[PDB]
């Protein structure tokens, strides 16, 4: 009975509702296969958690700083005075292990479903991951879970797949117009015939290659936009 | 049911936790056949005690000779019993304990007796354990030692490996190289000093000399793998 | 049921998937024959196998020379070890035949006589010449690492890496000789200038491949 993605569309058999945010919507049919459809389920929470934090950090990142122009943040030169210049290959070695411990234990409990939940230092800790992609406990220290779980689970969803269409907003920008998200906005208002997509998507504005200390880095758009 | 490399994995059908050390960790199967498994039994104990010997023993040289490089000690020694005659005595001694260690890998129980004197011999022991003369202090169980040994062991080949690897690429010993890793930790590591991305690929010079001369003849002293550095 | 070369076209009657690497693919029929199969078989296997030796060498000396260690490419490597090392080719091919004949002649009498090579005869080696199957010797000479002697279900699981593997290569190999001389550079040289403009540089703009172009 729920509503779904288009009108007088039947849903697919597999897609009944119990996962949230779930409007039927499977063109190319690719949750055929049960075991398949739990693992895209998972990539869709990492994008939908990890855009949601790159439309937060470019938003407010622009509001505190104006000029940092996110899109050239990752040089080193553009880095805040205490890590300005940093070697980038010790600030890498940094993320490589740290990430690559947290998402392999990610990792084994989609393979192994609770198998990860305590701490391996220190005995008697737990997390009670209730569901995959949900750890809670430690993860959850206010405690929002209790309650109404479903509808938080929709909320969620809901808010990060917006994310994603938003942050991929940012970058077609950023490569076409040269400027941020709240600075186009701007531009837009000001003039909103003159400056709109149809002037600016001829136009690509990233550089072929940088230079980041030394190593070149091939750097391209999302179209074959004039240089 | 006991604590594994990969938690919440499924160990390997012929690892089943025997064997000191065995934490399950086999992904390509060589241990599958019982024989092979025994060969490599063997091996593992022989590779470890030896780096295990090595790496103190490279520690303790730039300790005690802070001088003279490690890697260059092949050339930097002199000796009165010179180049052959040291090689001539090791060759042989080595021949005739290796021979016999290995005699006993075939057919256990045969090369326990002494030789020479005939009342000593050596007591029933598990193949790659010796016991008797070769063990006149033990400090608890067999059991925890011989976990205490393999888990220290393992980490010894690694450490090894990580002063060969680092002694080429920053031409310094061990001690030298981790006091340089303290003073830029984030200048000095792999990721800082080398980087491959399409169309482009920086690797370290290979510190050590192309050859070497050593009493009349060149010694070719290449650095393992160069071309493959990352 | 299993997959094959071209979905939706049943697979041959005399290819049944009980080989290693069968999608069903012989439109010519050349293997319909059994007993001309198992020659086949083991005619792919020993292509596969030197391919990948091949290919393996070729990509890592190409390395050895981008790098500048002073390999030289693969299509003069011949000439260079000849001279630089002062060897005699025609007794190096006269070598090559001799180990070459005696370790091949002996496969092919194991073919037509299974079991027959593991007789004694040579120098009284008895079990490591008896073989497997067709195509894979196993004993403890050629497979040392006993892993054809291990887990079955792992062993039938290799011996489609294998094939898949070989077969890749073989293709590499036809790649290295083709980019060759069309080019006339090393393998990753050409690898290098793809990577450099991929969208103008390639073979459709090499003069070559398309001569129309
Ligand atoms: C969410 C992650 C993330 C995103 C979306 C961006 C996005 C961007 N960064 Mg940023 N970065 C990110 C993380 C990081 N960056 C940097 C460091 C930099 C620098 C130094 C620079 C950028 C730049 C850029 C731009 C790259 C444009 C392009 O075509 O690149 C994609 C180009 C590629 C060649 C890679 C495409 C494939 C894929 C993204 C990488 C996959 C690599 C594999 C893991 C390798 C595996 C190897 C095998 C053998 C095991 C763009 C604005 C550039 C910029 O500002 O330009 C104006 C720039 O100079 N970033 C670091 C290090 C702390 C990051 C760490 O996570
Ligand atoms: C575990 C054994 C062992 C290891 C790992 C090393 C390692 C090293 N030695 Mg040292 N040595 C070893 C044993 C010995 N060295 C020497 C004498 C020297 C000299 C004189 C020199 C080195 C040098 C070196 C370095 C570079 C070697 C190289 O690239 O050679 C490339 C490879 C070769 C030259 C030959 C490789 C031989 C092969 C691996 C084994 C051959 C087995 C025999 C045929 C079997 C018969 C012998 C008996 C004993 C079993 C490197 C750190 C050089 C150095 O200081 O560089 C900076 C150097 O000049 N070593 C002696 C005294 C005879 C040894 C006795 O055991
Ligand atoms: C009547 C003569 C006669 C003929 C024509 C053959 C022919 C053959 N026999 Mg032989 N045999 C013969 C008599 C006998 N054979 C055997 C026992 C065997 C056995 C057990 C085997 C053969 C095999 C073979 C084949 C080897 C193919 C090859 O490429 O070899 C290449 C030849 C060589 C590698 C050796 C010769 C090399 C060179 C001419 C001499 C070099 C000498 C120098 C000292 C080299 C030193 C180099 C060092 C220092 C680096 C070939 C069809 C083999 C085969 O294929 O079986 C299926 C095999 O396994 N024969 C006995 C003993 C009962 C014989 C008695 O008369
Ligand atoms: C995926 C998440 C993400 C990522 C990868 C980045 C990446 C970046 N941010 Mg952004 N940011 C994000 C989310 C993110 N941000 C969010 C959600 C917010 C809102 C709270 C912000 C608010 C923000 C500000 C206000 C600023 C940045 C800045 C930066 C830069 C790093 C500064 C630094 O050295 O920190 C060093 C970090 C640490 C030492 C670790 C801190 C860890 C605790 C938990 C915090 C870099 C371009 C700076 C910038 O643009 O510099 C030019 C900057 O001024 N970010
Ligand atoms: C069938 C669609 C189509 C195709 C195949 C092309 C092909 C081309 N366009 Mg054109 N273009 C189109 C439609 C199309 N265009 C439309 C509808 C517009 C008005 C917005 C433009 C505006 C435009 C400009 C301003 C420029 C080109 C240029 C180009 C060249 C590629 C480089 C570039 O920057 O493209 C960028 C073009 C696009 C990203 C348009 C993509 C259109 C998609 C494929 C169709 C669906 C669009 C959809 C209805 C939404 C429209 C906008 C929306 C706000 C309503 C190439 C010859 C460049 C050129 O002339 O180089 C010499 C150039 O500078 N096009
Ligand atoms: C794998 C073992 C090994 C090897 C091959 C070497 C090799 C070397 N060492 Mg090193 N060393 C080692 C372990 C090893 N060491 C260990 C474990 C220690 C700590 C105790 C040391 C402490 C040490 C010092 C302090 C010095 C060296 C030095 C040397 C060099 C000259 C040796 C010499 O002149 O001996 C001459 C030989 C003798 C005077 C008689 C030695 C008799 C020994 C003790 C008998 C041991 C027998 C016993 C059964 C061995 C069990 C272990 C074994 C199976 C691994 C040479 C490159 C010297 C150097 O740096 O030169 C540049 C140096 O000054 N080593
Ligand atoms: C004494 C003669 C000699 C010399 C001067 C070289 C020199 C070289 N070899 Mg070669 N090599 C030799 C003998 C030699 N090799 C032998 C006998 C073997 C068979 C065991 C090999 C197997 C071999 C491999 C597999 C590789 C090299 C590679 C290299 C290059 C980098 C150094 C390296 O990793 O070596 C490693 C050498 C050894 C571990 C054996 C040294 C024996 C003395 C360098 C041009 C590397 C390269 O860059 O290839 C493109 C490489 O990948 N060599
Ligand atoms: C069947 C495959 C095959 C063939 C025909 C060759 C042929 C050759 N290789 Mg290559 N090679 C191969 C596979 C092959 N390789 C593989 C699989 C590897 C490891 C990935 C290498 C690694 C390698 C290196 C590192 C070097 C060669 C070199 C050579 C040349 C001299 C060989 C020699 O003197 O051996 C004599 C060896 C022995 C008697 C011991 C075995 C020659 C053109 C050398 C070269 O090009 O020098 C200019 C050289 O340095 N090869
Ligand atoms: C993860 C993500 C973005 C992450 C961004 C991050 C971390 C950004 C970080 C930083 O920016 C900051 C904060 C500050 C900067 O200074 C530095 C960087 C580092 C740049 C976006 C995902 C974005 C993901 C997107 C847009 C995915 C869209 C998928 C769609 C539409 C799929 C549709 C369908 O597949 C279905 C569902 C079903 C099928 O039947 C039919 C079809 C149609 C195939
Ligand atoms: C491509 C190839 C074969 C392809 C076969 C095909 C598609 C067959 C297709 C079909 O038949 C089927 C299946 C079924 C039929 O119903 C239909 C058709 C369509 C007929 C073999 C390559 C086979 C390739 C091989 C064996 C290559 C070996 C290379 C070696 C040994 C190289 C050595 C060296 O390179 C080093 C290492 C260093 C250098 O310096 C020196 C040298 C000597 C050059």
């Amino acid at each position: 009975d729920r509503k779904l993605w288009a009108p007088g569309v039947v849903a697919p058999e597999y897609l009944k509702g119990d996962l949230a945010g779930d409007y039927g919507w499977d063109p190319l049919g690719l949750g055929a296969d049960p075991t398949a459809l739990k693992w895209y389920r998972q990539s869709e929470l990492q994008h939908a958690r990890w855009a949601m934090l790159g439309v937060a950090g470019v938003l407010v990142q622009e509001i505190v700083k104006p000029d940092v122009y996110f899109y050239e943040a990752g040089l080193p030169q553009n880095l805040p005075e205490p890590f300005t210049n940093i070697n980038m290959g010790g600030l890498l070695a940094w993320e490589f292990i740290l990430m690559h411990w947290v998402e392999v234990r990610r990792w084994q409990d989609y393979k192994n479903f609770g198998s990860v939940n305590e701490d391996p230092i220190f005995k008697g800790n737990k997390v009670p991951n209730p569901e995959m992609g949900y750890p809670g406990g430690i993860f959850d220290p206010f405690g929002f879970s209790k309650g109404n779980l479903k509808e938080l689970q929709t909320k969620e969803i809901k808010n990060g797949r917006l994310a994603m269409i938003a942050y991929m907003a940012f970058i077609l920008q950023a490569q076409a117009t040269g400027k941020g998200p709240l600075a186009a906005l701007s531009a837009h208002l000001s003039n909103p015939f003159g400056n709109n997509i149809l002037k600016n998507i001829g136009t690509c504005t990233v550089p072929h290659s940088v230079d980041v200390q030394g190593l070149t880095i091939p750097l391209t758009c999302l179209w074959p936009g004039s240089q | 049911s006991r604590p594994l490399w990969l938690p919440g994995s499924t160990p390997p059908a012929h690892l089943k936790g025997d064997l000191p050390g065995d934490f399950g960790f086999d992904p390509l199967g060589l241990g599958a056949n019982a024989e092979s498994l025994k060969w490599f039994k063997e091996s593992e104990l022989v590779h470890s005690r030896w780096a295990m010997a090595a790496v103190a023993g490279i520690l303790v040289q730039e300790i005690v000779r802070p001088d003279v490089f490690w890697y260059n000690a092949g050339k930097e020694v002199e000796s009165p019993l010179g180049p052959l005659g040291l090689l001539a005595v090791e060759f042989f001694l080595m021949h005739w304990v290796e021979v016999r260690r290995w005699q006993d890998l075939r057919k256990p129980g045969s090369v326990d007796q002494d030789p020479i004197f005939s009342q000593y011999k050596l007591p029933p022991h598990e193949v790659g354990y010796p016991g008797g003369v070769f063990a006149p202090f033990i400090p608890g169980d067999l059991a925890e030692l011989k976990v205490k040994e393999i888990k220290n062991g393992r980490l010894a080949m690694l450490a090894f490996v990580g002063f060969v690897m680092a002694a080429q690429v920053t031409g310094k010993g061990p001690i030298a190289a981790l006091q340089e890793h303290l003073a830029d930790p984030w200048g000095t590591t792999i990721f800082s000093k080398a980087a491959v991305v399409p169309g482009q690929a920086v690797a370290p010079p290979c510190k050590i000399p192309a050859s070497v001369s050593y009493k009349g003849i060149e010694i070719p002293t290449p650095c393992f793998l160069q071309g493959l550095w990352p | 049921v299993r997959p094959v070369w071209f979905p939706g076209n049943p697979p041959p009657a005399h290819l049944d998937g009980s080989l290693a690497g069968d999608y069903g693919f012989d439109p010519l029929f050349l293997g319909q024959e059994p007993q001309t199969l198992k020659w086949y078989v083991q005619a792919e296997l020993v292509h596969g196998r030197f391919a990948m030796l091949g290919a393996a060498g070729i990509i890592l000396t190409s390395i050895g020379a981008k790098v500048g260690l002073g390999f030289p490419e693969w299509y003069d490597a011949g000439k260079v070890v000849v001279e630089k090392n002062n060897i005699d080719f025609p007794t190096l091919m006269v070598i090559q035949f001799y180990l070459m004949g005696w370790a091949e002649t002996k496969r092919w009498y194991d073919f037509k006589n299974p079991g027959s090579q593991a007789d004694g005869s040579f120098l009284g080696f008895t079990e490591e010449f008896k073989g497997l199957e067709n195509g894979y010797p196993g004993g403890r000479f050629f497979d040392p690492m006993g892993l054809s002697r291990g887990d079955a279900a792992k062993y039938q699981e290799y011996k489609q890496k294998e094939v898949k593997n070989g077969r890749l290569a073989m293709i590499a190999c036809l790649g290295f000789a083709a980019q060759y001389a069309a080019t006339g550079k090393g393998p990753l040289d050409n690898l290098a200038d793809h990577l450099a403009d991929p969208n103008h540089v390639n073979f459709a703009t090499n003069g070559v491949s398309i001569p129309i172009a």
